RNA sequence: AACCGGAGAGGGAACCCACUC
């Protein structure tokens, strides 16, 4: 049944229990930005990482 | 020519000199040896 | 009865693992 309207979906849905895994690649461990932070010492370009 | 300190900076904490500074040191050290050696000893073999 | 702030240090080399194709 549609969750918003309540009308039953015209097609039939394949459903059942399956074993899922959560991988370690979270998003809070990847998001970052920069706006004039630290600078290298040899050539005065922004750091890496 | 020997470059300035910007070309061959020295790190503060692990002063550890640049790979270029050590080569500069070898150059100047052997230069003094040869200079002095040919100044007095002039042995014509160690000069080679 | 009488002033009372304030910074500055972390760099490089090498290796390994992993990710998106």
């Amino acid at each position: 049944y549609n969750g918003f309207t309540g009308r039953k979906i015209t097609s039939q849905i394949f459903i059942g229990p399956t074993y899922y895994q959560r991988l370690k690649h979270m998003v809070d461990d990847k998001i970052h930005s920069r706006a004039r932070g630290p600078i290298q010492i040899l050539n005065r370009q922004p750091m890496e990482g | 020519p020997v470059p300035p300190l910007s070309v061959r900076p020295a790190v503060v904490m692990q002063r550890n000199q640049d790979d270029l500074t050590h080569k500069l040191a070898d150059i100047v050290k052997i230069n003094n040896q040869l200079r002095r050696n040919e100044q007095n000893g002039a042995a014509a073999h160690v000069i080679a």
